[PDB]
DNA sequence: TTTTTTTATGTACTCGTAGTGTCTGC
DNA sequence: GCAGACACTACGAGTACATA
């Protein structure tokens, strides 16, 4: 309880502090759940936040005397204590009743704090798969599976991303009942199969902690829980009960029309024909034929893209309607230049993906011509 | 459509009354006693007229200035008008507050300020009471006018603060013939009108021209068909109308003129009709004519007063009520004190 | 804070099992049947009188479906969880003051926590507490969510009044009606607490307790505690009788038995009581004047005698039996006579009384 | 257009599925029992995804013209469902049903609910659109009479024993409120398992409930059913509908009354009713309140009801619902006092 | 004759369209009110626009030869009809009955029209007092006092600033009797001594109208209304009847007690004190002693807050309570150096200024609690 | 089988929009 | 910067309730 004491600098504080402010701030459901718990021990400082279904904890290093205590201070008012303090002073803080008093050059405060004691914890999960993950991986992985996801629908599955463990493949699935993105990628480990659903604040929160150094990322999955370390800071959250449809199905096993194209020129072609769609029924219409492609939209002014010749095509006319959101947004998030797009049926799903590797893949459901 | 229709009997205190304001002497507040439609929205007009005109000369607006454009294009940014809001009898308080804020900025062309509000009797007192100090201790050159039928009924904290102006209604005999050059219609039903109009020939012109006339002349026919046998429940048909105050005070009227005529009085507000009267006054006894009378007109006052009340229930309770009251062996109401 | 006795009986005894539960039977039963024969709905919705036990049974729910010893009625109350639900918080019970959380803003991240699985038991349970003064657009996102629940979540409303929740939310949930406790009941549960608190009590005392409790148990709890105050921690009859005549509000019948009666000095010493309280004198005059109204009624028709005046029932059934209608008009007349005369007399108080002496001059006792 | 009762619409959807369903009623228990139906069969019948909207103007009819014109990549069968408003649709409302209807799709499954349809909202060209093929459902509550055999009927669906006693106390605590109704019986069963059911038993879990309307209240009181008519006043009182409905629902019929029976001395009511649209029920009605009136009655009920108005409208008074408890106890057999209907 | 020959050009009017647009007709208050008027005058088109209390006035240059006069049109017809033309546009605009017929190429619209003897508009009038000012002079000006308004308070004649022109300088003065601001500056013009109460929404209307250093302001200043010419462009809005208070006496007239300390300073003092303040109560308790400026603060949760300055101090030691809000506001316009402070008495008002320029005040009344 | 409601002013509440302060990787 | 992003604050609208 009492004892307690920080001896801190600005820098080695600020940062932590915005870590672990999160969704912090706004009323919660508890009084409680709106104050940063501050820990003390083996000479190191422990900041957590917790949401009931959220934990970000921040570790920092003291080197300072200190006694190993515990209390929990709101996240607004200490932020902003330690916000305006001049760059570079060094905050003193010690506990007394409950009372909580931070010093500074000629500076004090006390701060209104709670007990430890009634301070929410996320419940010991005993770990089912452990995994270790380079930054890049882990934010090429998101970025090309968080546009496609769910947001708000009625489908509790679909809300979030799935992770899937297979052999030395590390897998990550997105679909908002429309579309879906898969992208899987090598992880120079084997671990055992395994399907866990993220929800949308968890995956949020782990794209935000990514930094642009070289960190061993250490994700641990249990059977309801996950939890992932990015140097000292370990988020840790719950998992999305329920049932992510099986992505292997849905996605065009076996293709045989198909087209291969740049992906600049597509996304331009896209754009153009984007203004050639009304608002109400806005989508596009392809129409392929032999090395020949032209893209359409249904519109009371009845205009036109034109550019056949600039298509590979190995197969017989087809004409296929698309929504122009969905593949401008695939198209985006592709990013490379070489991009082949399976053409299995003209009611059948569509893929794309990248023509010059097998990093990513898409599938796009046509809609009714 | 209806506009400054200036009137011959304004003349005398119209060029009075701009003496008042030609001197500078003149108080910012008048409220004008004039019966309804007699002429006062006119003479409030042409003051105003006079009042915002930049370069007026003797007792009237120039014409060419600015300022009278922008009054005779209905728009000035120095010229306020308070009315009831389109479909409601009422002078809301939002209304006074807004114009009241806005008098505190400075007149827009340099000259003075007019608001003119078109009936002080339909103020909500919340509405006037909004506007008491504004009509207290308003800022340098504004100028207040003010309308009503009756300046009693006003609330007794405003009509205080404000200079009273009667206009007085013309004699019989000039109100006769000028209705007679305006209306080709018989003599004994324009002196009728004029008695039923309180003597304001705007008001008795105002009946002819509409079609109160027929539904007069509809509503005498019903009583002359239930004076005899007691249907006055057929009275409804004619009774029951967006405009029933103005009926219920024309059967007062004939109750008032059957009880003269029983006591003999020489002249009668309904001259037009004698056979009704005569009807009334040898059907009815007195002490039960006097009785209907009575209710016809607390019926015609709860009308009046009380905003949102059903037409129907009360005509029709009023009508049944005096059929009650034609029984004999009723007991009758007696006025309370 | 210092020494045992400063937890309030309307806290303190709080029902931990379905025994404990008093006069609602037609709803315990119906859960223990439902909770042990297997059937269950998607929402359970509680309503009924102030202090009758809503949020009490609907607490004892979420104790029974988060037993780990197999859904039932009756929890055991020795495991981590049906101690953790009482004592501290439990994870799985989610309980929402409604009231403080009307904004969708904070519906919708409750909603977002219904996706999430159980950690301790098998039902993920939400008590919301007063869910009539929920937002239009929170209810809109609950009745959203109450269309497919996730099969581990179980939605627990307790309110007051029922007429303000949306008809398609009342569609999806089971709702359970509580009777107002009777006297009886009230007052053998009064009993139960005194004699277990140590705490001396008289038996006219205690029926008075359950008649001035209206019908709802912490009302009868509070004056209880107000009672043992007043006075030296014992329940004694006059105290309570003291009391219960300070904080009585019943001046109009009272005052109109004692007129009919033709009590004179009852009539008075009833005004001074009135006077005492600040009692608005034209609303006195209003209130009299509405009960001779309803007494004329019932005597008319037994009919008139609706459930808005339950606690009043004998008292204006026996003076309507008893008195004759032509008193009952003259009373009227006389009483709406004073009433119009009321502002023109030197002051309120002289003025009722006035009327009141008016009233008793016809038909006295010798 | 197949117009049907929830009692028929089992055996339809045995037939099989048809294009657009239309759930008209103003019977939330029966609206929603046959929405469940309809559901439930599509399940049976691929219909997986389902997908729910409130027409509003504020309504993203965009998103819902995409959902009805683009593919899941899961079940493909889909399921629309509107709510519509206490106003019906609206012209602007009709043309979206009716461009809905342009895209209607054999794959797709649209399911309508909402309050009953106006004349003129199924004038409105995309109604028949819908009528060449499907199905309309017509939840409408039973009405007083009809109550008891309703009720009879559910508790034998429902294998439950129910004696006259309990289905007129049923009847009288749970009228216009059948979802309550549906609730009590659940109740009942599942309390005594038994199946039998007397008047001991449900008296104990049975509450006055009520949804009532004025009209119910001048039926009762044209009928002159006193204790029907104090129950209807007290429970809107408790629902809290404003008076002055109240007091213009009477109204119009009073003034009816006072008008036919003025007129009675010379004309049999049989024409008289005839001269100003009155229906068969009304017809009937009516002619016993006629029969059981005289003239002093009507008049002095037009008496109580304005002094009731200038209570209410003038002087903002709270005794309006006290005060109705007299035209109640005045109309049926009951004269009453002199000071309470004058003063 | 119906001449009314406008040839304009559309990228020269549309950015002077709108802005004379402005508060354009959205008010159902008069039809005439939802109007601009096009006036030809001096080789120039003038589009006014007027809600019977603020004009707004723009002196487009013309293209080709004209034809006088004046008609006034539906604004937002004519904001809508010029906004969606390709790139430049022809602008002919002729008169034709009630009629508007504008015309560029092959896109001919009408708009219907109504006389300009009905709109409002305010011919020349003797201006009072004419200021030649600098766009940087009354740029801080009005912005070192704008603060200091009452916003919407009993007494109107506080609704707005007090413009003080005396000798050769302009002075502003605004108050809400809890604060005051005053601001003067040379102006190099021997001009009449004169008084002026513009409204708040005068003033703000202003204040959003003036940029750049290269177009000098015209202020012209009349007995009931004040217009303001930036540029091409006019704004006009009527003043307030009231009588501004004498401000020269309300400034301590015998400030003994001296203090002078950093600004930078002072202000991270009091943003840090104000960290741990009264939510609706933002005041803070100051001690001055010898070289020394304590200042305290709290909460009802009792989160005291309490900081020390090294100032420069002469007087004696003495408390002072004010509010946190008008002393940040007077340090954030004081973009100054170093800030000295007048005190008197621990119930007087306290006077703020720069310590290196005496051209701002302030006056700050404190709290007595 | 279609039928029914008084106002004037004010006080909260809850939501989208709308305009602006500020500040962080962009 | 910076502008977008995000935060935050204000206004309107639509609804609900109270009062006389
Ligand atoms: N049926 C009951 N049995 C026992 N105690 C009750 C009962 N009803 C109310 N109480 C007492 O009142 C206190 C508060 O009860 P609660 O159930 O919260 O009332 P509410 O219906 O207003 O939410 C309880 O702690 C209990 O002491
Ligand atoms: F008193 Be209860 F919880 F409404
Ligand atoms: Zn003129
Ligand atoms: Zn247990």
């Amino acid at each position: 309880g009492p004892h307690m004491k920080f001896t801190v600098e600005r820098e080695h504080l600020l940062k932590p502090l915005q870590q672990v402010s999160g969704p912090l701030g706004g009323r919660p459901t508890l009084p409680i759940l709106g104050n940063l718990l501050l820990q003390v021990a083996d000479g190191t400082l422990s900041l957590t936040g917790t949401d009931l279904e959220m934990e970000m904890v921040a570790r920092v290093a003291l080197v300072q005397p200190h006694e190993p205590g515990a209390t929990t201070v709101p996240a607004r008012k200490f932020f902003d204590i330690c916000r305006g303090l001049p760059e570079g002073a060094e905050i003193a803080v010690q506990l007394e009743g409950e009372r909580m008093l931070v010093r500074s050059g000629r500076s004090r405060f006390s701060l209104s704090t709670l007990p430890a004691a009634d301070f929410p914890n996320l419940d010991d999960w005993q770990s089912e798969v452990e995994f270790t993950l380079p930054q890049a991986t882990m934010k090429r992985l998101i970025e090309a599976t968080q546009f496609s996801m769910a947001h708000q629908d009625v489908r509790y599955y679909l809300n979030g991303m799935l992770f899937e463990t297979e052999g030395e493949e590390l897998r990550t699935v997105a679909t908002d009942g429309h579309r879906l993105a898969v992208c899987s990628m090598p992880i120079g480990q084997s671990l055992p199969s395994h399907s866990v659903i993220v929800p949308r604040k968890g995956v949020i929160e782990l794209m935000r902690m990514l930094d642009g150094g070289d960190n061993p990322l250490r994700v641990q999955i249990g059977s309801n829980n996950i939890r992932a370390h990015v140097g000292d800071f370990i988020f840790t959250s719950k998992l999305v009960d329920g049932r992510f449809p099986d992505y292997r199905r849905v996605l065009p096993k076996n293709p045989d029309k198909h087209l291969e194209a740049g992906c600049d020129l597509l996304k331009q072609a896209f754009a153009r024909a984007a203004i050639l769609s009304n608002e109400k029924f806005r989508g596009v219409r392809l129409y392929v034929s032999e090395n020949q492609l032209k893209i359409t939209a249904n519109n009371p002014e009845q205009e036109e893209a034109e550019e056949i010749l600039d298509v590979t095509y190995s197969g017989a006319e087809m004409e296929i309607g698309f929504n122009v959101s969905y593949v401008l947004d695939v198209l985006n998030a592709l990013k490379c230049e070489n991009v082949r797009m399976m053409l299995t049926d003209s009611v059948s799903s569509v893929q794309i993906e990248d023509a010059a590797s097998q990093s990513a893949a898409y599938v796009v459901m046509p809609m009714r011509l | 459509g209806p506009h400054m229709r200036w009137y011959p009997w304004l003349r005398p205190d119209f060029e009075k009354l701009v003496a008042s304001y030609q001197a500078g002497r003149g108080h910012h507040a008048l409220l004008i006693q004039a019966l309804p439609g007699m002429g006062d929205d006119a003479l409030i007009y042409a003051l105003s007229r006079y009042l915002l005109c930049q370069q007026p000369q003797g007792h009237k607006s120039c014409g060419h200035c600015r300022g009278c454009q922008l009054m005779q294009a209905g728009t000035h940014p120095d010229y306020y008008t308070l009315a009831p809001e389109k479909g409601k009898n009422t002078l809301g308080v939002d209304a006074v507050r807004e114009v009241t804020e806005k008098l505190n900025e400075h007149a827009r062309l340099g000259g003075a300020k007019v608001v003119w509000v078109t009936d002080a009797a339909l103020l909500t007192d919340a509405a006037a009471n909004a506007l008491l100090k504004t009509l207290e201790e308003p800022p340098a050159e504004t100028w207040f006018f003010l309308a009503t039928r009756e300046p009693e009924r006003l609330l007794a904290t405003l009509r205080s603060r404000c200079r009273l102006h009667y206009l007085a209604p013309p004699p019989e005999q000039y109100a006769v013939t000028w209705l007679s050059r305006e209306v080709t219609m018989s003599q004994d039903a324009l002196l009728a009108a004029l008695r039923l109009s309180a003597g304001s020939p705007g008001a008795a012109l105002a009946l002819f021209q509409g079609d109160n006339w027929q539904a007069r002349e509809t509503l005498c026919q019903a009583l002359a068909y239930s004076v005899p046998s007691g249907d006055w429940y057929s009275l409804l048909a004619a009774l029951n109308h967006e405009q029933a105050p103005a009926r219920l005070h024309w059967l007062a009227t004939l109750l008032m003129d059957a009880l003269k005529r029983h006591h003999g009085a020489a002249q009668v507000t309904n001259v037009d009709v004698p056979g009704l009267v005569a009807e009334l006054a040898n059907h009815l006894s007195p002490s039960r004519l006097q009785a209907i009378l009575g209710d016809v007109c607390h019926i015609r006052e709860q009308l009046m007063s009380v905003t949102g009340i059903n037409r129907e229930l009360l005509i029709t309770d009023l009508l049944l009520r005096i059929e009650h009251y034609l029984q004999p062996g009723v007991v009758l109401p007696v006025p309370h004190l | 804070g210092p020494h045992m006795s400063y937890q309030v009986l309307a806290r303190k005894w709080r029902p931990q099992t379905f025994a404990d539960v008093v006069g609602q039977e037609h709803v315990l039963t119906a859960l223990a049947n439902g909770l042990s024969l297997g059937r269950i709905h998607h929402a359970y919705l509680f309503s009924g009188t102030r202090g009758v036990g809503k949020t009490s049974i609907a607490r004892l729910l979420a104790k029974g479906l988060n037993c780990e010893t197999g859904i039932t009625a009756t929890p055991c109350g020795v495991c981590d969880n049906c101690r953790e639900i009482e004592q501290g918080r439990f994870v799985d019970l989610i309980e929402i003051d409604a009231a403080s959380r009307t904004k969708v803003e904070d519906t919708r991240d409750l909603l977002d926590n219904v996706q999430y699985a159980p950690a301790r038991g098998r039902f993920k349970v939400y008590l919301i507490d007063e869910v009539h003064m929920l937002s239009r657009h929170s209810f809109n996102a609950l009745l959203k969510t109450l269309e497919e629940p996730p099969e581990h979540v179980k939605f627990l409303l307790a309110t007051t009044d029922p007429q303000k929740l949306p008809v398609t939310i009342l569609s999806r949930c089971l709702q359970f009606h509580l009777k107002a406790l009777d006297v009886e009941q009230i007052r053998h549960q009064l009993e139960h607490i005194l004699n277990e608190e140590h705490i001396a009590h008289e038996p006219r005392a205690l029926q008075l307790l359950a008649r001035a409790a209206e019908g709802s148990l912490r009302d009868a709890l509070s004056l209880t505690d107000q009672a043992i105050a007043s006075g030296d921690g014992q329940v004694s009859t006059q105290a309570v009788s003291a009391m219960l005549g300070t904080l009585d509000d019943d001046q109009a019948l009272s005052l109109v038995e004692a007129m009919v009666e033709a009590n004179g000095e009852r009539v008075m010493a009833l005004i001074n009581e009135a006077a005492a309280r600040g009692i608005e004198w034209e609303a006195l005059l209003v209130e009299m004047l509405g009960l001779l109204h309803r007494i004329a009624m019932v005597q008319l028709s037994p009919a008139a005698l609706g459930n808005d005046m339950a606690a009043i029932e004998l008292r204006m059934r026996e003076l309507a039996r008893t008195i004759p209608p032509t008193d009952i008009q003259l009373y009227y007349q006389t009483l709406l006579i004073g009433r119009k005369e009321l502002p023109y007399a030197p002051d309120r108080r002289m003025g009722v009384e006035m009327t009141l002496l008016r009233a008793l001059a016809f038909h006295p006792r010798m | 257009m197949i117009r049907l009762y929830p009692e028929q619409l089992r055996a339809q959807l045995n037939e099989g599925l048809r294009a657009a369903y239309l759930l008209l009623g103003n019977d939330p228990l029966l609206l929603q029992e046959s929405q469940d139906a309809v559901r439930q069969v599509a399940a049976a019948q691929g219909f997986e995804e389902h997908h729910t909207f409130s027409i509003d103007p504020n309504t993203d009819w965009n998103a819902i013209f995409s959902l009805c014109q683009a593919m899941s990549l899961f079940a493909s069968r889909q399921t629309l469902l509107l709510l519509l408003p206490e106003n019906g649709p609206n012209a602007a409302i009709n043309e979206q049903l009716l461009t809905l209807t342009g895209l209607l799709h054999d794959d797709l499954l649209l399911i309508v609910r909402g309050n009953k349809l106006s004349k003129a909202q199924e004038n409105a060209a995309w109604f028949t659109a819908l009528a060449n093929r499907s199905v309309q459902v017509t939840c409408q509550t039973p009405e007083q009479a009809q109550l008891p055999r309703w009720v009879a009927a559910r508790a034998k669906q429902l294998n439950l024993e129910l004696d006259d006693a309990a289905n007129q106390v049923l009847c009288y605590c749970y009228e216009g409120n059948l979802l309550a109704l549906a609730q009590a019986l659940e109740r009942l069963s599942l309390l005594w398992p038994d199946g039998k059911l007397t008047l001991p038993r449900v008296e104990q879990a049975v509450n006055d409930a009520a949804h009532f309307t004025p009209f119910h209240w001048v039926d009762a009181l044209l009928m002159g059913k006193s204790k029907r008519a104090l129950h209807i006043l007290q429970q809107l009182r408790l629902e809290g509908s404003e008076p002055v409905i109240l007091l213009r629902t009477l109204q119009r019929e009073l003034l009816l009354l006072v008008n036919l029976k003025r007129q009675s001395a010379h004309t049999p009511l049989r024409a008289l009713f005839d001269k100003h649209r009155v229906w068969q029920n009304r017809r009937g009605m009516m002619g016993e309140a006629l029969n059981r009136l005289s003239q002093t009655q009507l008049r002095q009920a037009v008496q109580l009801l304005t002094r009731t108005e200038l209570t209410l409208k003038q002087d903002y008074g709270q005794s309006v619902w006290a005060e109705l408890e007299g035209l109640s106890l005045l109309l049926c057999h009951k004269p009453l006092a002199d000071v309470f209907i004058d003063g």
